[PDB]
């Protein structure tokens, strides 16, 4: 009904897939949220 | 054929993957094929292994 | 034609094949096929949180 | 389902069975997430450079 | 010295253009007969490294 417009922060990723990984700086290249959208 | 095996090759004779050679073949409907009917050759399927 | 398309490398499924299963050794270098899954090891219990 | 790969040579699997990344003889022990069939049906000539 | 051997053990994860980056895979899912072929590719990229 109304419409507005906001910051995204930084919200949005979540765990790409099940394979346990610790204390690693994993790179991926998923469909994600851009940040401050 | 040195690739792919089939009912008859896996089960009568099977062609090694390494090998050199040449294969002739040609039909034979009147050479092993009798006209009244040919049924004196046999083949085998039911080796197990 | 019948096309038996399927995919690999991914969370395990039912589908496997015709095949037996043995009890479970732990502590001693042997070969294992955790469903798919070939090599040799020595397997251990730890505190890893999955 | 487990399933069974045995069912060669039973009715009518011949003319065409090559396989693409993946032997014919190892069907039998090889664990897929999923399976995926379809059975349509062609002229049965030259178009079969599917 | 660090980042030399950190970097060749990386380059074991690398496919070359084959099937899989595990020799196990590619030995239980293909014939020898093929692949050998797809061995050939990992053979030549990790003598390279
Ligand atoms: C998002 O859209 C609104 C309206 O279209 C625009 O004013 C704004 O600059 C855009 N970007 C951000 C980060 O809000």
């Amino acid at each position: 009904t109304t419409q507005s417009y906001t910051n995204s922060f930084t919200r949005g990723v979540y765990y790409p897939d099940k394979v346990f990984r610790s204390s690693v700086l994993h790179l991926t290249q998923d469909l994600f949220l851009p940040f401050f959208s | 054929a040195p690739g792919q095996t089939g009912n008859i090759a896996d089960y009568n004779y099977k062609l090694p993957d390494d090998f050199t050679g040449c294969v002739i073949a040609w039909n034979s409907n009147k050479l092993d094929s009798k006209h009244s009917g040919n049924y004196d050759y046999w083949y085998r399927l039911f080796r197990k292994s | 034609v019948v096309v038996l398309s399927f995919e690999l490398l991914h969370a395990p499924a039912t589908v496997c094949g015709p095949k037996k299963s043995t009890n479970l050794v732990k502590n001693k270098c042997v070969n294992f096929n955790f469903n798919g899954l070939t090599g040799t090891g020595v397997l251990t219990k730890s505190n890893k949180k999955f | 389902c487990v399933a069974d790969y045995s069912v060669l040579y039973n009715f009518a699997p011949f003319f065409a069975f090559k396989c693409y990344g993946v032997s014919p003889t190892k069907l039998n022990d090889l664990c897929f997430t999923n399976v995926y069939a379809d059975s349509f049906v062609i002229k049965g000539n030259e178009v079969s450079q599917i | 010295n660090a980042q030399a051997l950190n970097t060749l053990v990386k380059q074991l994860s690398s496919k070359f253009g084959a099937i899989s980056s595990v020799l196990n895979d590619i030995l239980s899912r293909l014939d020898p007969p093929e692949a050998e072929v797809q061995i050939d590719r990992l053979i030549t990229g990790r003598l390279q490294s």
